[PDB]
């Protein structure tokens, strides 16, 4: 009807000619879930009611991007203060940087965070150093508690994460269960801190505990002021692109946990909100000689994608072991030949299989850098 | 009257894309040789900025054979008491 | 307490809240703030450039 | 080397120069603090900016221009302004009262006694310049500051620098809307005391731009704002050749003495083309031959008045970004063979081009769209002789009744200046028709 | 650093005096103890033209409140915004006017005149510029028609050559208010018209029309006409103290308004003045700011522009506003009603942006008209003091306080001089 829920935000696109971010008004409709856009500045109508297909109720995150007919817009604002109080709760952004005692187990972290239904939307596997500790400066010197988990942070690769649930701090908490891991495992049967970790420190996360200051602990990490460095060392290494459709059907911790299982390492991870352009020139081999470029391409770009550096221990080659270790093309051949392989556990179609590698053992450094140096 | 990219058969089509093919030609050629800009500058990059030990001192006298830094302390008078010219910073000698 | 002489009015008109309204010459000058928004950032991110010519 | 003096005099002047200065610090890379943009290097190897910007040893880059106005009111403005530190504080100079749209006042009394000042100022830049090629005047023909200190201002600077060329950018009133009442009496008494002491008069209009922004740049309320960023996009085109590369250099001597055919004949017209919004050259392409017949349309010019009513003595055509001289061949050979537009029989080559390398820049704000091309057209025509002889008109009829005479003669001019004024700009018309036969 | 001084005179002068010392205290954020509570440097940029800096951050106005009786002059300072006023800025007479041109003018009130000018000299060289003086006085009154102009006559002989430029209160034809009312106009005006640069002449039974069916009311009281004839003189300087688009101070507005010497009788007019209730439902625009400028309506003055015919047009507008739209108006007005133009001035308007708009409108607009038909005025004025002096009426007030007969036949020749030159450019053909 004319109006059914109006949740409207302000969202910037860059226009690739003229060098100008026009700035516009998205209008989501729910309960028919459509989208409709106004153009700020010289007052039209950029969209009418429509039915867009690519934007959905759990994509939307201020600060993310959205491809609504191939036009990469940013949402930016809380504009309407009923859309402002309406999604001030349901979306919360939280902090679940995992300890270096789980830098081997994070698989199963990623599969229960899933399970429980956290919408991950930003992660990264960082080093720290003494100075990057301004996520724990808060509670400075209360104890030596301080100095024995800055030397735990500067010990070991963390893998950052940013999630989102309904009124997320507090479930985040409910999920990683109480501090003292001992005391966490004696009362809470499936907590996060109860199934991995040893004792106070060793508890594998630290949480969100309070508003805003979880806004601080994100924008110390990942955001416009974010300096943090990824863990890439290149060598002979492969990737391992986890496509947005397999990371939204809670596979991504049952694909990362059987990496890990059958073998390998996990050296650098990252997690990409990819763009129509960057997502071409990433598929750009996969011209005309394939027949699903296109649709390749907008897999890619409706949704978070999950960026991983293999490496292994085995020798022979990396390239050739993680291509074996994956299902060729599709997931039907994959199912009836070399069922045990990936791709086929975790298969719909030759569009959306599970996973990306690198086919050609030769130019598996040139996508690692690409990931991890350029489009970083 | 309108102008098409190269790409489209409308105009002088053909000979552009001889054009644009010789100019694969020598960037061919030129990488073959290699003398490219974009090679030049990257394995400059690559050799040039490689980080490199220092010697330590165990007692604070420098020594014959030592690597050694030669450097430069910054300014006392980080004040910019003229504006557009900066203060000069801490500086270390090297070698064009 | 009949004062004749009283304005009967404070301010004539009532629509605003005492701000001013940042004159032309001022809004035309405080454009050259804009330029974030008029910056030549390039969203199309070519897959080789200077790092990886030795691969 | 290659320096220029710009002289913003009268409270337009100081705004076309307050646009003017923003277009230029945009277009070198200087911030309204006056330096390099977060500086990273200050090189020494870059000077094109040495045209405008006077390269200190601090590393602060300060204009070569000279604001005059004889009220206070938009020169303190410009001081409490965004570029505060950009200018010197004594370059800005400043009286007390004010002119009051009175030639009068602007040439004697008022205006005599910050005269010495402004040359005292403009000596001291001329100093600083090493190979002065010109002085840029902007001022407004409609009175006060900017036609009589103007005058006084011109006079005293033909008497002390020798040829040492001048360009004046005019204000002119328009034929049917204008501010002043005593507008005609300001406009011919300046032109006819700064027509035997001006090289050149680039000469803009207000209706003319009024009606351009309404038509092509598309706002039904367009502005001063407006007016005067295209007046700066068009200077700035202008001295594109003296700052930056190109194919072809048309420098300002390149100008005089390719343009004007006589001395007295020296008040061309000014056409710059691209003009079109940011959301309308996404659509269209913008080739060297439609901007050129953009350009040689009558509805482009800067004047209102009519180019098909006259013939075109000469044109200069400045070129922007990547025109190639082929298509520039072939867009002058359109309209060479195109018969609306008609030459007079004594100048079958009528043209200079010159091709530049800098692409316009896009003001943070202004309704110029980012453009990879751009065309200047200089014209120097017949068809301002109407606009003349509507002035004259004008004037005739107020001075017929002796109307605002009494302000003129109290304030110090003769009663016989207002006729030699009408002598000398019958002579012009008499020139003109001469000229174009 | 242009300055303007502020003269008071009588009753009627200095309540619209003390108005104006509101309107123009709280445009520039000045409480009554005399301080600046404002918010923006554009308030205290320009605030040296009408007050003078104090001890602390006072400012105290350079307005001069004359008045033949204790009476006003002590109302205005026990009322508010009347502790702002110094009180040595504050010359009073003991004994009465009586509503007497010669009693103001040669008895009582003219060996005060010695230390008003005392106190304009003190105030003149604390002057930096001094652009000029402007006085808000009463014709038809005692003290400000006889006495403010001896006040404008000795003030334009010490500086001839500043602008010098008075509001006034002409008489309305209908009702009276005062039996002597039209020889206090009539040899009153016959001295303005003589060492005037510009004379406004701001009628009362039109601000009653105004304040009545513009603005309803009801009741009006003198409040709201004070405020209206606060907010033109507001309107009429505000170039000198903010900066705008195209300035217009009382210099350019008398060279673009006046030409020739002997007219300089102006037609005062504000806009918007739509009541407070109806202002909610009208979207405040340049058309609706240029139509209820334009119609004769909204004259402030008495006099009917559709006999007649405007000489000249000022139109200075305050506010943030595109003045294309200005500009292509001016044009449509003047071509829509060019019968209602002299046709020997091409271009009759003059137009003016400042944009800051007064506290309270976001966009307003002040009209300045020299319109022909201000001789009905004089002419009525003519009829009404010819009425009397035919017949030896109340003559005898002003011959035996001392004057002669030929001053009034000199006042009504010089009366029927302004007529007839008002007149002949009236029906003046061009060719
Ligand atoms: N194009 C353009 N013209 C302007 C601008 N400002 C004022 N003008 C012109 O200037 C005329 C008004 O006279 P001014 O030039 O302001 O007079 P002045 O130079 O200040 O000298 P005085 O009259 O003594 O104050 C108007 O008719 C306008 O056409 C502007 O910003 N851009
Ligand atoms: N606009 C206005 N007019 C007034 C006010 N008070 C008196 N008048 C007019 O002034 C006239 C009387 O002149 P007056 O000022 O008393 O002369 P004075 O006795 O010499 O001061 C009357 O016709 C009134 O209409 C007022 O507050 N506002
Ligand atoms: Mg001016």
């Amino acid at each position: 009807s004319a109006q059914d829920g109006r949740y409207s935000f302000i969202c910037e696109w860059y226009d690739p000619n003229a060098g100008l971010t026009r700035r516009y008004q998205f209008l989501f409709y729910p309960k028919d879930n459509t989208i409709e856009m106004f153009d700020l500045k010289n007052r039209r109508m950029f969209l009418k009611r429509s039915a867009c297909d690519s934007v959905h109720l759990a994509d939307l995150y201020v600060g993310s991007t959205v491809n609504v007919h191939s036009r990469q817009l940013n949402l930016v604002e809380y504009s309407d203060d009923f859309t402002r109080r309406a999604l001030t709760t349901v979306k919360e952004k939280t902090l679940g940087l995992i300890k270096p005692d789980a830098i081997s187990k994070f698989g199963p972290i990623f599969d229960m965070t899933y399970e429980a239904g956290f919408l991950v939307t930003n992660a990264k596997m960082t080093r720290l150093s003494r100075n990057a500790a301004e996520e724990f400066y808060a509670e400075h010197v209360g104890k030596p508690f301080y100095n024995n988990l800055v030397s735990f942070m500067c010990s070991g690769p963390i893998i950052a994460l940013e999630l989102m649930a309904n009124n997320g701090i507090g479930e985040w908490r409910r999920l990683l269960g109480p501090t003292d891991s001992s005391t966490a495992r004696s009362e809470a049967p499936n907590s996060i801190r109860a199934r991995f970790g040893t004792d106070n420190t060793r508890n594998a996360c630290h949480g969100s505990d309070s508003v805003d200051s979880s806004n601080r602990e994100t924008n110390f990490f990942f955001g416009p002021s974010a300096r943090m460095r990824n863990t890439s060392t290149l060598d002979n290494c492969t990737c391992c692109i986890i496509k947005p459709t397999a990371v939204k059907e809670g596979k991504a911790g049952q694909i990362m946990s059987a990496i890990c299982n059958e073998g390998f390492e996990v050296v650098a991870l990252e997690m990409f909100h990819m763009e129509k352009a960057n997502s071409e020139e990433f598929f750009e081999v996969y011209k005309g000689v394939v027949a699903e470029y296109m649709d390749m391409v907008t897999e890619l770009t409706s949704g978070p994608c999950y960026a991983l550096e293999i490496r292994c221990s085995k020798s022979d080659d990396v390239t050739k072991a993680f291509r074996d270790f994956v299902g060729p093309a599709d997931p039907e051949i994959a199912r009836q030949l070399r069922p045990r392989t990936l791709r086929a556990r975790f298969g719909n179609d030759k569009v959306h299989n599970a996973v990306h590698c690198t086919d050609l053992p030769t130019d598996a450094l040139l996508e690692v850098e690409y990931f991890f140096k350029i489009l970083s | 009257v309108r102008s098409y990219n190269p790409s489209v058969r409308v105009g002088n089509w053909n000979e552009d894309t001889c054009l644009e093919e010789d100019m694969v030609k020598d960037f061919l050629e030129k990488k073959e040789k290699g003398e490219l800009l974009i090679q030049k500058a990257s394995n400059l990059r690559s050799t040039i900025l490689k980080p490199s030990d220092l010697s330590v001192t165990v007692d604070g006298f420098v020594h014959f054979g030592d690597t050694v830094v030669i450097m430069n302390e910054a300014a006392a008078d980080q004040v910019r008491t003229q504006p557009g010219v900066e203060p000069r910073q801490a500086n270390v000698l090297s070698v064009n | 307490d009949r004062k004749l002489h009283n304005t009967t009015y404070r301010r004539i008109g009532d629509v605003t809240d005492g701000s001013f309204p940042l004159t032309t010459t001022q809004d035309h000058l405080e454009q050259a703030n804009l330029k974030k928004d008029f910056e030549e950032k390039e969203p199309r991110k070519t897959m080789v450039n200077i790092d990886t010519i030795a691969h | 080397m290659r320096e220029c003096i710009s002289i913003h005099v009268g409270q337009a002047g100081v705004q076309i120069g307050n646009a003017c200065w923003e277009l230029y610090c945009l277009e070198h890379g200087i911030q309204p603090d006056g330096q390099m943009p977060s500086d990273k290097t200050i090189g020494g190897g870059d000077d094109s900016f040495n045209t405008f910007f006077s390269e200190t040893g601090a590393g602060k880059h300060v204009p070569r221009a000279v604001f005059v106005d004889l009220e206070p009111t938009v020169v303190d403005e410009v001081r409490t302004g965004t570029y505060r530190q950009l200018f010197h504080p004594e370059q800005l100079i400043t009286g007390k009262e004010d002119a009051a749209n009175n030639y009068a006042r602007g040439h004697y009394t008022i205006g005599k006694e910050i005269v010495d000042l402004v040359l005292d100022r403009i000596r001291k830049l001329a100093d600083q310049c090493t190979g002065l090629q010109g002085f840029l005047i902007f001022h407004s023909f409609g009175g006060g500051t900017g036609s009589g200190f103007a005058s006084l201002l011109m006079e005293r600077l033909s008497v002390d620098y020798g040829k040492k060329s001048k360009l004046e950018f005019a204000i002119y009133p328009a034929p049917q809307i204008s501010t002043a009442v005593v507008e005609p009496y300001n406009t011919i008494l300046t032109t006819h005391t700064t027509l035997e002491h001006s090289d050149c008069a680039f000469m803009v209009d207000n209706e003319a731009i009024y009606d351009i922004c309404r038509r092509n740049l598309d706002i039904e309320r367009p502005t001063y704002t407006n007016l005067n960023r295209l007046i700066a996009q068009i200077v700035s085109s202008i001295t594109a050749s003296l700052r930056f590369d190109g194919a072809l250099n048309v420098d300002l001597t390149e100008f005089q003495t390719n343009l004007v055919p006589y001395p007295r004949i020296h008040f061309p017209l000014a056409t710059y083309a691209p003009v079109i919004s940011a959301e309308k050259a996404y659509h269209e392409q913008l080739s060297v031959a439609e901007i050129t017949n953009a350009c040689f349309e009558p509805a482009n010019q800067m004047v209102k008045c009519d180019p098909r009513h006259g013939k075109y003595m000469a044109c200069c055509m400045l070129y922007r970004g990547d025109v190639v001289p082929k298509d520039v061949n072939a867009a002058i050979a359109t309209i060479k063979t195109k018969r609306t537009i008609q030459f007079v029989d004594w100048c079958p080559t009528g043209f200079k081009v010159g091709i530049n390398y800098q692409p316009p820049t896009v003001v943070p704000g202004g309704d110029l769209a980012k453009v990879q091309r751009a065309v200047c057209m200089l014209s120097n025509t017949t068809a301002i002789a109407e606009a003349w002889a509507r002035l004259d008109h004008k004037f005739d009829l107020m001075y017929a009744k002796r109307a605002f005479v009494h302000w003129y003669v109290g304030e110090g001019m003769e009663e016989g200046e207002f006729s030699e004024a009408r002598e000398d700009l019958a002579a012009l018309e008499k020139d003109y028709e001469e000229v174009g036969v | 650093m242009r300055e303007i001084v502020h003269m008071q005179a009588g009753q009627c002068g200095n309540q619209i005096g003390a108005k104006f010392w509101e309107v123009i205290s709280d445009e520039h954020g000045i409480d009554p103890t005399g301080t600046y509570h404002g918010d923006s440097d554009l308030q205290l940029e320009r605030i040296n033209v009408y007050y003078n800096e104090a001890t602390g951050g006072k400012y105290v106005p350079r307005a001069v409140l004359v008045d033949l009786e204790p009476g006003t002059m002590d109302s205005v300072r026990s009322g508010p915004f009347g502790q702002i006023f110094r009180p040595d800025n504050f010359v009073f007479g003991q004994s009465g006017a009586g509503n007497n041109w010669a009693k103001g003018h040669y008895t009582e009130g003219a060996e005060l005149v010695d230390s008003v000018l005392d106190v304009v000299r003190k105030e003149a060289e604390s002057c930096d510029c001094l652009q000029g003086f402007q006085l808000t006085h009463s014709l038809g009154g005692g003290t400000g028609s006889g006495m403010g102009t001896l006040l404008i006559s000795k003030i334009r002989e010490e500086y001839p050559d500043r602008i010098m430029n008075t509001f006034s209160v002409v008489p309305s034809p209908k009702v009276s208010d005062t039996v002597v009312e039209p020889y206090n106009a009539t040899l009153s005006v016959h001295q303005l018209v003589e060492n005037t640069d510009e004379t406004y002449c701001i009628d009362n039974e039109a601000l009653y029309d105004i304040c009545f069916r513009t603005l309803k009311l009801t009741t009006p009281t003198y409040g709201d006409l004070n405020h209206l004839v606060s907010a033109t003189m507001s309107g009429v300087t505000t170039c000198l103290r903010f900066p705008g688009q195209l300035n217009a101070d009382l210099r350019k507005l008398a060279v673009n308004m006046v030409p020739f010497p002997r007219l300089h009788f102006f037609m005062p007019g504000f806009a918007p003045l739509t009541s407070r209730g109806s202002q909610q439902y009208r979207a405040l625009t340049v058309p609706e700011l240029t139509q209820q400028m334009f119609d004769a309506k909204n004259m402030m003055a008495a006099c009917d522009p559709r006999h007649g015919r405007y000489l000249t047009v000022a139109a200075i507008f305050r506010g943030r506003m595109s003045m294309k739209e200005v500009d292509e108006q001016m044009l449509n007005v003047q071509n829509k009603n060019s019968s209602y133009f002299v046709e020997w001035i091409p271009n009759n308007v003059k137009t003016a942006v400042c944009d800051i708009p007064p506290r309270g409108l976001k966009m307003s607009a002040t009209f300045i008209g020299n319109s022909t038909a201000i001789q009905e005025l004089f002419k009525r004025i003519s009829e009404q003091f010819t009425a009397m002096f035919r017949r030896k009426a109340f003559l005898h007030w002003y011959t035996g306080e001392g004057m002669d007969e030929m001053e009034f036949t000199e006042a009504e020749s010089n009366m029927n001089d302004l007529v007839s030159e008002y007149q002949q450019y009236q029906d003046a053909t061009a060719e």
